[PDB]
């Protein structure tokens, strides 16, 4: 993953 | 007339509303209807508990329905709010009913954090209040008999449903009053008393002596068994014990007196006398020993009158021999009575205030469906992208498809010309340059928001700490430090997110400046572009070469494969199945929800047609790339190497690589932008959560 779209979505 | 009833259990009052409201709001979108009607429900629920339990007072069916109402409602709540997952500090506290324990006390309490404890206790109180209403009934009267017979059978059934329910709910040792054995004895006392009522109804209605004898004998059976259960365990109030014994004897004496009227009728005269004698003995004994608890005179006068009259007739006329009791046939038994099953709703006119609320079981299947669906779809997208990236790279490092469209070495190959115009259409380098320039600005914005927010907490904390130091007495609220640590943790979290974003800006900056110049060339108008690509001699045997037509066709189908990946990706993304209704069914018709096996088969029906094609794409690529490379290896042997076409050759490979980079960069730069934009959303909310907690404090 490039940008932390994982961290962002669960928030 | 004297019947046993049970006293109610006392509770302390507890706020049902606010621990339940905490969950409701954390579950549904704040400021919505799916959160409005449930808070109105949880507060009316708290009020209802107060009316049902808050005072042991009222003593008729008005207050009973309220108790039953509360039982039904509490049972309806259970499959919603997560109780079967200990973390709600809603703890219920009840007293023992009988001031009873297995230790030398005066009273004993049990505080427990369980709905299974709450509902056993409410049920027990439902039962007990029912027993009291029954005992109060006028048994001269047809409505009285009936209301007594229905309440005892309710109490017996409620007491028995507690007996089979307590342990699996109450993960502890229950107070004595609600333990299996006590509650099994109470149930049997209530059933015996129902039989008593039915014996009274048959008496009042002047039914045959044969029927009355059997109803009374059965009542004695029930009373004797309850008596026996009490003999080696003292868990009920002190009066229960002798009342059971007296009622056991009275019901035997009744059995015998009626059977005696039967013996007479059949001219069994010595039998009349032996049964009357037994009745007399039992009642003589009940009157001396249990005088405090029963009045038995009328019955005793009636027995004596029958006995004397029968002995006069026998001594003078019949001369029948009086047998011994042991040689008499048993009186039969007839039960008219049953423990009433407990089946919610037990109240009249019941409505579940929370009916509309979705069962927790479904959430932890609906949210779990999401994480399986998401795994499947992203997985599939990622595989395809990673594949297309790898194909384009291989193609570029072989100058395909440029090499085969390169008639002379004099013009722009059609494919490079297509890619160029495609870059120019998308705005050329201006679009990448503008997105590079604003990335530091969307970062800075988000830093400003995070920082402004934490500054707030800091400011408030400083004055709070200074007020505690100066106005020790006047200023005692919990410190700011402690209220704020939850928010400060989200703070350092966001910080970590921003750092990984910066690292990602790094990769994109490095890539952009490393590919800028070649991209600038690709975007130049066609004559200008041509002048910057070196010319070369055609290796003229590129007429209708068969090694060319194969490459052309292999490359055409590799093209086909990668354009098809776009529709696959879009369809993978545009479809979805709402899964709630399926889970509703699986739960209403079966015990629980088996989401694992149920979702896998649904994901296969919805996404199987696509995940199949995606896997067929990869294998098809692997086939195509393998023999594209063995086919090219032959193609290069035919057309030779000089420096004029080596130079043109690199420029062409580098122009194709430039296209891939413009495309990869535009996408990375948009991912970056969207991320930094959606992060401002999350952080504006965080700024508000901070300004709100500083405004309340």
């Amino acid at each position: 993953e490039l940008y932390p779209l994982a961290s962002l979505r669960s928030l | 007339a004297t019947f046993i009833s049970v006293q109610l259990k006392k509770t302390s009052e507890v706020d049902l509303a606010k621990p339940l409201v905490k969950f409701i709001q954390q579950t549904y979108p704040s400021g919505g209807e799916e959160q409005a009607q449930y808070c109105r429900a949880a507060e009316e629920l708290s009020k209802l508990r107060r009316a049902a339990v808050g005072r042991p007072l009222d003593k008729h069916e008005g207050a009973l329905e309220t108790l039953l109402r509360y039982y039904d409602q509490i049972c309806s709540i259970e499959p919603k709010f997560p109780f079967s997952e200990n973390q709600i500090c809603l703890t219920f506290t009840w007293k023992d009913a009988f001031d009873k324990g297995s230790l030398f006390g005066g009273s004993v309490k049990l505080a427990l954090a369980s709905l299974g404890y709450e509902k056993s206790c409410v049920l027990f109180n439902c039962a007990a209040l029912a027993s009291q209403i029954a005992a109060e009934q006028n048994l001269d009267n047809d409505e009285g008999l009936k209301i007594a017979a229905k309440h005892y059978q309710f109490a017996s059934g409620a007491f028995l449903h507690i007996k089979e329910t307590v342990l699996s709910a109450l993960s502890r040792e229950p107070t004595v009053d609600i333990s299996p054995d006590t509650v099994g004895t109470l149930s049997l006392i209530m059933l015996a008393q129902a039989q008593e009522v039915f014996f009274l109804k048959a008496t009042r209605d002047k039914m045959k002596d044969a029927i009355i004898a059997k109803l009374a004998n059965q009542a004695a059976d029930y009373f004797g068994d309850a008596f026996k259960q009490c003999q080696y365990k003292d868990t009920l109030p002190k009066e229960v014990f002798p009342v059971l014994a007296a009622k056991h004897c009275i019901m035997q004496a009744n059995a015998e007196y009626h059977q005696s009227i039967l013996a007479k009728q059949q001219y069994y005269f010595g039998e009349e006398i032996a049964r009357l004698q037994h009745a007399a003995e039992l009642i003589k004994t009940v009157a001396s020993r249990y005088d405090e608890y029963v009045n038995v005179k009328d019955f005793s006068d009636k027995i004596n009158r029958a006995l004397a009259a029968a002995k006069k007739d026998n001594d003078f006329i019949y001369h029948d021999r009086v047998p011994d009791l042991k040689d008499l046939d048993p009186i039969g038994k007839a039960t008219l009575v049953k423990s009433t099953p407990v089946n919610v709703p037990i109240s009249q006119k019941f409505t579940d205030l929370f009916e509309k609320m979705v069962p927790v079981s479904v959430q932890q299947s609906l949210a779990a469906y999401n994480q399986r669906k998401a795994d499947l779809v992203n997985r599939s997208i990622a595989q395809m992208r990673e594949a297309t990236t790898l194909a384009n790279g291989v193609l570029a490092s072989l100058n395909l498809p440029a090499a085969i469209e390169d008639v002379s070495g004099d013009t722009v190959p059609q494919s490079i010309l297509t890619k160029s115009r495609s870059v120019i259409e998308q705005g050329g380098i201006q679009t990448v340059d503008q997105l590079i320039k604003e990335l530091p600005e969307l970062l800075q914005r988000n830093r400003e928001i995070l920082d402004e927010s934490l500054r707030l907490l800091d400011e408030e904390e400083a004055t709070d700490n200074d007020l505690r130091a100066k106005f020790k007495e006047r200023w005692q609220r919990t410190p700011s430090n402690e209220l704020y640590k939850p928010l400060r943790a989200e703070g350092t979290n966001f910080r970590t997110v921003l750092d990984k974003a910066v690292q990602a800006d790094g990769q994109v900056k490095e890539c952009y400046q490393s590919h800028r110049d070649t991209i600038v060339l690709l975007c130049k108008p066609e004559p200008e572009l041509n002048a910057a690509i070196p010319s070369a001699n055609p290796a003229k045997t590129m007429q209708g070469s068969e090694v060319v037509n194969v490459l052309k066709s292999l490359l055409s189908n590799l093209d086909e494969v990668k354009k098809e990946r776009e529709g696959l990706e879009n369809d993978l993304k545009s479809v979805n199945f709402d899964m709630t209704s399926k889970f509703l069914t699986a739960l209403a018709q079966d015990g629980v929800i088996n989401e694992e096996a149920l979702s896998v088969t649904e994901l296969d029906r919805v996404y199987g047609g696509l995940t199949t094609k995606v896997q067929e794409s990869l294998k098809k690529q692997e086939g195509l790339l393998k023999n594209i490379q063995v086919s090219h290896q032959e193609f290069s042997k035919m057309k030779q190497s000089n420096n004029e076409a080596n130079l043109r050759e690199e420029v062409l490979k580098n122009l194709a690589t430039a296209y891939d980079n413009f495309v990869e960069l535009v996408a990375n730069l948009k991912e970056g932008t969207k991320f930094y934009n959606e992060l401002t959303e999350i952080l504006v909310r965080f700024q508000n959560k901070c300004s709100d907690i500083v405004f309340a404090r």
